[PDB]
């Protein structure tokens, strides 16, 4: 079955750092997903749980009723020769491993692997927005979740995404694959810069593109969401 | 300007030693080509028994002069360990040339961080040789900064491809250390271990022995928040502080809130008054007296 | 922006002297403070002007 695409509605803004603000533009340059982008669907129920890039960082949005998706395997290979990522969240906790795994042809829930040779890092614990990322050996992974009803498609508005664990894993990554009605959209990051506006107790509520139609790139300019009649300069070509 | 009175220091609860035990008492390190590394945090990092102690060689680092290293947190401190020519430890540097420095191991420019290197020329020298050391002579291009790579190919000198052959115009990349005690100084095995660390850029969980101190408020005090060093009175704040987040600031760019890192309170911090001196006079032909203006 | 030049390197390692005055001895932190000035004073001089 071919892939279908849709396009997101100002989707996949995260707080940058860890530095509080208060009724405050700001503007940043880090990996952003690009509004109105061209992101994939898939759909899990006829199999499709195919690899997929992972070039600098995915927006993994994901709509569930019964908790059908369990995790995801991140490495280059996946085949015990080289370093591999493991995070699954079972009935009890989630699960992180960082071990050689030959990992099978369509690990599901457990084959998983078919053995694990040596092991480096572990750790035991006790709609929904994702984000990784991989800069420096460290991943990250903000998150939250929002519940709707409204539409079948992926709902227009406006949401944050908190941070919520870093990893210093630092091993090199090229791809990545789900753990398994379902449904799920990927996204790719990309380097953009974006303004942001701190309401009063310091939550972000909008964004601009610095470089989407030149009415943003003004708006980003002039550090205000609001123009006026007249003419502005811009930049050189 | 109000004249600080006392100065007090917040800093979290840290019992643990660095593994520096299995770092510099090594029984044995791993080749040069592929270099350790480890990540050390969780601990006090007392350099009292680094520099005042067993004889180490050199000691060059830029960036954080050795003495004041105890009075800052760092971020997420790194240790690297291996082993090269005593002819080799002045490539270890940014801006340097060398097959160490090239194809090997290499330093960016803005590096801080501190490197060690001590004589290590009895515990690697044998008579019937020492042949356990490799080094990288053949690649491709200069290596990029803070990268390894353990690749074993048969380098290809000119035309004519090997293919494995190690053939004419065809070179093994990987080359064996011969270490005999008869040999000289300049030859001598060095056992060298590079520290590289990053400096106030995330919460932090190193910082080294200081002391803590109580804290004051409503008065204008120097304070040490997690390294972090201002002046300003302390106050009770009405902002709400997310989970994650540890610092803030306005649009001067400059903090304004802080969270204490032992009681989990956030505080306000603002500048004490300075304003200006105005002296009034009617002349001093006519009289001596004058009034002195505080300006706001 | 008078206000806003004061987060600048002008070519140092900081841009707030507590960083230099600490981690650095006199010796080789005068010169990152000697271009901390001379970017203030530059830019003091253009504020005063305008
Ligand atoms: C998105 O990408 C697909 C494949 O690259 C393409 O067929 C499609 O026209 C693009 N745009 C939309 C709106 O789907
Ligand atoms: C989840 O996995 C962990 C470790 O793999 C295991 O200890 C735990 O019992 C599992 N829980 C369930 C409900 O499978
Ligand atoms: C990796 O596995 C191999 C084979 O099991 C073993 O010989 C080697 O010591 C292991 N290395 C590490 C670092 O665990
Ligand atoms: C990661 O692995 C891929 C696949 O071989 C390789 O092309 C890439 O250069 C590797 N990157 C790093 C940083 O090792
Ligand atoms: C800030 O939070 C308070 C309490 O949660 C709420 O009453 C208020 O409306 C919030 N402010 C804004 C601008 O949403
Ligand atoms: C190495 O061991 C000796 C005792 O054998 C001890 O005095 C010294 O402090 C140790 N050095 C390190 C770096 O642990
Ligand atoms: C440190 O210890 C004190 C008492 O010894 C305790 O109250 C505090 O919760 C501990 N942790 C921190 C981060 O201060
Ligand atoms: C000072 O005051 C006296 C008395 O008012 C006056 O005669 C004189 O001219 C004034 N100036 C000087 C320089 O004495």
């Amino acid at each position: 079955l071919p892939p279908a695409y849709t396009n997101s509605f100002t989707r996949g803004v995260y707080y940058p750092d860890k530095v509080f603000r208060s009724s405050v533009l700001h503007s940043t340059q880090d990996l952003f997903l690009p509004f109105f982008s061209n992101v994939t669907w898939f759909h899990a129920i006829r199999f499709d749980n195919p690899v997929l890039p992972f070039n600098d960082g995915v927006y993994f949005a994901s709509t569930e009723k019964s908790n059908i998706i369990r995790g995801w395997i991140f490495g280059t290979t996946l085949d015990s020769k080289t370093q591999s990522l493991l995070i699954v969240n079972n009935a009890t906790n989630v699960v992180i491993k960082v071990c050689e795994f030959q990992f099978c042809n369509d690990p599901f829930l457990f084959r998983v692997y078919s053995s694990a040779n040596n092991c480096t890092f572990e750790y035991v614990s006790q709609l929904r927005e994702f984000v990784f990322k991989n800069i420096d050996g460290y991943f990250k992974i903000y998150s939250k979740h929002t519940p709707i009803n409204l539409v079948r498609d992926l709902p227009q508005g406006f949401s944050a995404l908190e941070p919520l664990v870093d990893l210093p894993i630092g091993i090199n990554i090229t791809r990545f694959q789900t753990l398994l009605a379902a449904a799920y959209y990927v996204g790719y990051l990309q380097p953009r810069t974006f303004l942001l506006k701190y309401n009063e107790n310091g939550t972000i509520t909008d964004a601009v593109d610095c470089a989407l139609d030149p009415l943003s790139e003004t708006k980003c300019t002039l550090k205000s969401f609001t123009v006026e009649k007249g003419i502005y300069q811009t930049s050189n070509f | 300007r109000v004249q600080p009175t006392e100065s007090i220091v917040r800093f979290p609860n840290i019992t643990n030693l660095c593994p520096f035990g299995e770092v510099f008492n090594a029984t044995r390190f791993a080749s040069v080509y592929a270099w350790n590394r480890k990540r050390i945090s969780n601990c006090v990092a007392d350099y009292s028994v680094l520099y005042n102690s067993a004889s180490f060689s050199t000691f060059k680092c830029y960036g954080v002069s050795p003495t004041k290293l105890n009075d800052l947190c760092f971020t997420n401190v790194y240790a690297d360990s291996f082993v090269i020519r005593g002819d080799e430890v002045r490539q270890i540097a940014p801006g340097q040339t060398g097959k160490i420095a090239d194809y090997n191991y290499k330093l960016p420019d803005d590096f801080t961080g501190c490197v060690i290197a001590w004589n290590s020329n009895n515990l690697d020298s044998k008579v019937g040789g020492n042949y356990n050391y490799l080094y990288r002579l053949f690649r491709k291009s200069n290596l990029k900064p803070f990268e390894r790579d353990i690749s074993t190919e048969i380098y290809q000198a000119g035309s004519t491809p090997c293919n494995g052959v190690e053939g004419f115009n065809c070179y093994f990349p990987l080359q064996s250390y011969g270490f005999q005690p008869t040999y000289g100084v300049g030859y001598q095995p060095y056992r060298v271990v590079v520290l590289s660390f990053e400096l106030l850029h995330a919460p932090a969980t190193v910082c080294g022995p200081k002391k803590s101190t109580n804290l004051v408020k409503n008065k204008c005090v120097n304070f040490n928040f997690n390294g972090l060093t201002g002046t300003g009175v302390l106050t009770e704040s009405n902002k709400k502080f997310l989970p994650f987040q540890q610092f803030g600031r306005d649009i001067d760019d400059t903090t304004d809130a802080v969270r204490d890192p032992q009681t989990l309170e956030i505080l306000d911090i603002t500048p004490c008054s300075f304003g200006g001196v105005s002296v009034i006079t009617p002349g001093t032909n006519t009289s001596n007296q004058v009034a002195v203006l505080y300006q706001g | 922006t008078l206000v806003k030049q004061l987060s600048s390197n002008f070519g140092a390692i900081s841009s707030v002297l507590n960083d230099i005055l600490a981690r650095l001895d006199p010796p080789e932190a005068e010169v990152q403070i000697d271009r901390l000035i001379t970017g203030r004073l530059q830019s003091l001089q253009t504020y005063v002007t305008q």
